[PDB]
This record gives C-alpha cells, structure tokens and sequence, in this order.
C-alpha cells in the first residue's frame, strides 16, 4: 500500500490556517523520495530527521497537516517562531520531528478581485499550545464591556480574511503548506517507505 | 470613554536610558494590539514597536535590540524601555492602539517628547537685525533680532513687551551642528518711524532663566 | 520593505474644492492601506482603512479607494478643518511603513516676496561668528530659492532656512535663511548677496551689502 500523500498533497480545496486539516498517515509505504527531489517547492524544511534519508526511516504514525498562509509567513511554521500565523493558528513544538513543506499557490488560490475565503485567527487571548486547533467564533472583547456575542466597537469577530489577488508582492501571495510530523512510540512502525 | 496618555519623555545624553509610559482607559491593553509610533521633529512618522495580545513582540530594524516594549496588565499600561539612546531617536512618541489591517492605528495618544542631546543648557545671545539705512525700501523697513545658540527649546520672543505684534514674523528655531538652536524673529515697521519709535525685541528662555531686551536700530 | 511613495508633497485648494491625494506602493498590497490626517502639534487621527472604509466619526466628504498598488484619498468639497498633512500607511507588512506626507494648504493670489539682507552685527562679530541673514517675506506660493553669493561665488552647504506656517489671515509664507561663516572667513569677502527665486518675480531679486559700509 502506498502512503496517499498525493490526496494530501494535490488535494483541490485546502483549509484556512486556523481549521487546518490534519490527516493520519499509517500502514503504508512512503516514497519521500519522489518529493524532496521536485522541482514544485519552495520551502521543504525538515526537522530531527534529515531530508535526503527519510526513505530509510519507519515511524510509529505520520501525521500531515495542511493550510494555506502567506509567502512571509511560512518562516512561522517552524520551532521557535512568532507571529500571527505561530501564536495564533498553527503552533508547532519546539521537539518538532518532521517536515515543512510549501509551494506558491497564487494560480490556484487568488482571484481577480480578491480572494477573500481564506482566513486566519487575528484575536486571541493567549497562544496555541503546539498542534492546537482553535475554531471558535466567540466575538472578541477588546475593552472594558463584555460583548455576549455582539460585534461592535472593541467586540471582534475573531477571524480575518487573506484577500489574495493575483497583483500581490510575493510575500502577500498565497502559499500551500504541508506539515508532515513523525511520530514515535514503543508500538510498531506501521509508515516505513520503500 | 477611551484613552491613552503618555508620560516620561524627557532630556537624555547619548548613551543613556529611559522608560515611557503609556496608561490606557477603556481598551485592555493586554487584551489588544499595541504599537509605539514616533515622529523626528520636522519629519514624518515610523512605527517602533508592538505587543501582541499573547505576549509576542516584534521591532523596527532601527530600534531592535536597544527597545523594549511591555505592559503591566494591573495598572493598564503599556511601556517602552529605551536602552543605549541616539541623537537620532529624538521624537515625539505616540502609543496606539493597533487593529492590524483590520482597522489600523484607531487611537493614539498625545505623545511625549523625548530629546537625545549632549549639548549644555545655554541662553541664547540676541544680536540685531538692523534695519537698512537705504529708508527708500518700499516706505516699509524690515528688522529683527538673531536669538543664537541656545538649548535646549522653547524660546519666546515679543516685540516692545507685547505691544508690537503686528507684521512680526518669528521664525522656528533652526538645530545647529553644534547642537545649539538658532532662531530669529523679524518685524516689518514704517521706515518713518526708524528715528522715532524704539524697537526692542524681549527674549525669554526659560530653561536657562534668560530674558534678555535687545533695542535694534539702524547703524552707525 | 515595501516603498510607499506619496505624491505631490503639497497640494494647493481652496474651500469646497474637490481634493484627491495618491499613495503608490511598490508592490501589490490588496486593501491593506490607511489614511491619516495630522495637524501641527497634534496626534496623527485615522480617516480611513483597508483602503476605503471610513472610520466613525470621520466626515464623508472623506473617501478613500483603490486596490493593488495605486490608492486615492478624495475630499469631495474641502472645508476649512481639512487643510492639514495626510500619510498613507502599509498596515498589513512589517514595518507598517508610512508614505512621507502630503501637505493640503491654502491657495490664494500670487504674491513675490520682499527681500531683506541683513550683516552680521559687530557685538557678533567680536565673538569669533558671522551670521549673515537673508528674509523673504510674506510670498506665495511656497516654492522659492535662496543662493547665497560670496564675491560672486555660490555658497552652498553653509546655509540653514526656516519657513512660517501659512499665515492665518493672508495666507502668504514668510522665509529666513542664515549664511553661517567664522569671523575669519568673513572678513577675507567683500561682496554678500542673496539671490531670490520666485514665481512672483519675473526674473531673480539680489539684495547685497559690501563688507564694512
Ligand atoms: C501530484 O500531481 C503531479 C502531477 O499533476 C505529480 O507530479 C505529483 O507526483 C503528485 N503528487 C503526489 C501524487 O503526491
């Protein structure tokens, strides 16, 4: 059985950052192989494990989660990292063991007038812990008043759109990211590769 | 309502350090976006700093490593600790409250004035601006006072202890190299009264405790 | 970074003109842009964000519009509150770069300036300094230039000059520019002229005095 990245990978819709997908990976064969060496990536970062050897490697489970970010924020989603996009949406540990996997998607996921579907989580009272998936819509307090769920003046809705245009700078762009992370346990390895 | 009011702008040698203060009402200040914004005198402005809600922050290349911005969620206040101060961080400082692209920089405070300098408080000289001897002119003369070399601002300058105000024009100081500021004030009269009316230009700089009266007339 | 270009620096209007004010950025930012309003001596206060949103409380004569590189603040009929500096600002990228500023002041009748030189004092003189004043008086419009002239050679970078702000009552500017030089220097000169450019005059005014007359 070979591992589906492909429906991970060329999958047609993709999540907003803050719903990100997560998809198990397990009890299959992964060809890595046939991903680091392609032409179709601009970042492929991989962590506690080197990239050329993945296809040497059996581990427990595989996760791969994926979103969609801008071009200036895939430096977020790596160990260590600030930002909007680290605190609030997609936090990755510090012992992070995987790989950090993007390509420019402003074909795909820009429009004319702005692509406005995509959006991320702009108010937030504290960080995500890492791989903490926050979908909430409470509107968010920013005075002194409570808001019981009325938007107004200091009572924001939690989420903000992208508007992804096709003019963009290349840090505006959109970005396609796929986070793979190996996961290790006392069980047996059911993800090895070739 | 809702505020924002800085505090703690002040003189500094180079080298040196201070802590603004920033006390908010209305917003929580943890619970927002908040910025530092500032404007060089005569120029245009250039945000700093800014905390998030979670407690990232994030600084401008011209200030990193030297600023520390930072809040204490009792008394809703935000701060910006200035390390290893420059002549060049002279600004007025302005605190925000940061909506991001949502809606921007919708509250700022009044500002505090910081002044990086090494110069020495000094009182300025007051020499004259003499009014030309060539009288034909237009039938109006034009004379003044040169008010040189003083730290660090204000200057107030009136004409005949107040009773002339008409046709004074008194200009902005000028920051010389040295660090002194330079200013002169000028007042256009009837050459007519050149023989006749005193004209005697009053000069307080407070900093220093100077008033100086300089009585301009033509020349020799 | 991305460059936030605001032109022209200055625009001249008079009430209940329709204003428009352009801010090019140097690459496409969407609607992430904001509009400022400041007067002298005051805080900035926001007009406008994601491009074309007013913000509450802010007249509607205020319009804001644009998207991609190339946006517009409009004042529809301008009132006497409005003259002021107007920023742009990049609100969605570090380092939230504002454009440098346009300046909205009033227009009315040209009106060359009259030009006054003035020697240094001997009280100055005694203490090793001479400041050699040069004052433009009540012009408009704005624009003009000073060359200093030191026995017919141009002097530049020894020069600093200040401008009022546009008169409350007649609108004109007034202008003064210092010609700084050691005692020492002075003295080996014997001709100081300042030569005035100005659309009001139809060709350059010099004011001079010799050395000592
Ligand atoms: C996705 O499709 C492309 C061709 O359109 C192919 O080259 C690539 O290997 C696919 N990725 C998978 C199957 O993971």
């Amino acid at each position: 059985n070979l591992c589906p990245f492909g429906e991970v990978f060329n999958a047609t819709r993709f999540a907003s950052v803050y719903a990100w997908n997560r998809k198990r990976i397990s009890n299959c064969v992964a060809d890595y192989s046939v991903l680091y060496n392609s032409a179709s990536f601009s970042t492929f970062k991989c962590y506690g494990v080197s990239p050329t050897k993945l296809n040497d490697l059996c581990f427990t489970n595989v996760y791969a989660d994926s979103f969609v970010i801008r071009g200036d924020e895939v430096r977020q989603i790596a160990p260590g990292q600030t930002g909007k996009i680290a605190d609030y949406n997609y936090k990755l540990p510090d012992d992070f063991t995987g790989c950090v996997i993007a390509w420019n998607s402003n074909n795909l996921d820009s429009k004319v007038g702005g692509n406005y579907n995509y959006l991320y989580r702009l108010f937030r009272k504290s960080n995500l812990k890492p791989f903490e998936r926050d979908i909430s819509t409470e509107i968010y307090q920013a005075g002194s008043t409570p808001c019981n769920g009325v938007e107004g003046f200091n009572c924001y809705f939690p989420l903000q759109s992208y508007g992804f245009q096709p003019t963009n700078g290349v840090g505006y762009q959109p970005y396609r990211v796929v986070v793979l992370s190996f996961e290790l346990l006392h069980a047996p390895a059911t993800v090895c590769g070739p | 309502e809702v505020q924002l009011v800085e505090s703690g702008g002040g003189l500094i040698q180079p080298g040196g350090s201070l802590r603004l203060s920033c006390a908010a009402s209305g917003f929580i200040v943890s619970s927002n976006y908040m910025s530092w914004v500032r404007q060089a005198p005569g120029k245009g402005l250039e945000w700093v700093s800014i905390i998030y809600s979670g407690g990232s922050t994030f600084y401008a290349d011209s200030v990193k490593g030297r600023f520390t911005i930072s809040r204490d969620n009792s008394k809703n206040t935000l701060y910006l600790q200035m390390n290893s101060l420059r002549v060049e961080d002279t600004a007025v400082y302005y605190c925000a409250r940061d909506l991001q692209e949502l809606g921007s920089l919708d509250y700022w405070g009044q500002g505090t004035l910081v002044t990086v300098s090494s110069a020495s408080t000094k009182g300025p000289s007051v020499f004259p601006l003499a009014p030309c001897s060539r009288s034909t002119s237009e039938s109006t003369a034009a004379l003044g006072c040169l008010v040189k070399d003083y730290f660090p601002e204000p200057v107030t300058v009136s004409w005949n202890s107040g009773a002339l105000t008409s046709g004074v024009h008194t200009f902005p100081a000028v920051l010389q190299s040295s660090g002194l500021y330079s200013l002169s004030s000028v007042v256009t009269v009837p050459s007519s009264s050149l023989g006749t009316k005193t004209y005697t230009c009053n000069v307080d700089h407070k900093p220093s405790n100077t008033k100086v009266d300089k009585r301009v007339e033509s020349k020799y | 970074d991305i460059q936030m270009t605001q032109s022209p620096s200055s625009v001249s209007a008079s009430v209940g003109d329709r204003v428009t004010i352009t801010c090019r950025a140097s690459q496409g930012i969407s609607s992430w842009l904001a509009w400022y309003q400041q007067k002298p001596g005051k805080a900035p206060k926001l007009l406008i964000y994601a491009a074309s949103s007013l913000q509450s409380g802010v007249p509607s004569r205020f319009s804001g519009s644009g998207s991609g590189t190339d946006f517009t603040l409009t004042i529809s009929s301008l009132q006497p509150e409005d003259f002021a500096t107007y920023y742009c600002q990049e609100a969605n990228s570090f380092p939230y770069t504002f454009g440098q500023g346009t300046k909205l002041e009033i227009k009315r009748t040209v009106a060359a300036p009259s030009v006054f030189i003035f020697p240094p004092s001997d009280e100055q003189l005694k203490s090793g300094t001479a400041s050699v004043v040069c004052l433009l008086n009540n012009f408009y419009p704005r624009e003009a230039k000073v060359q200093w002239k030191v026995d017919n050679a141009l002097q530049s970078g020894n020069s600093q000059e200040s401008v009022t702000e546009q008169d409350s009552k007649d609108s004109t500017y007034s202008l003064s520019s210092t010609l700084t030089l050691s005692k020492a220097d002075y003295e080996k000169h014997k001709v100081y002229a300042c030569e005035v450019t100005h659309q009001g005059l139809s060709s350059p005014v010099t004011k001079s005095f010799n050395r000592g007359e």
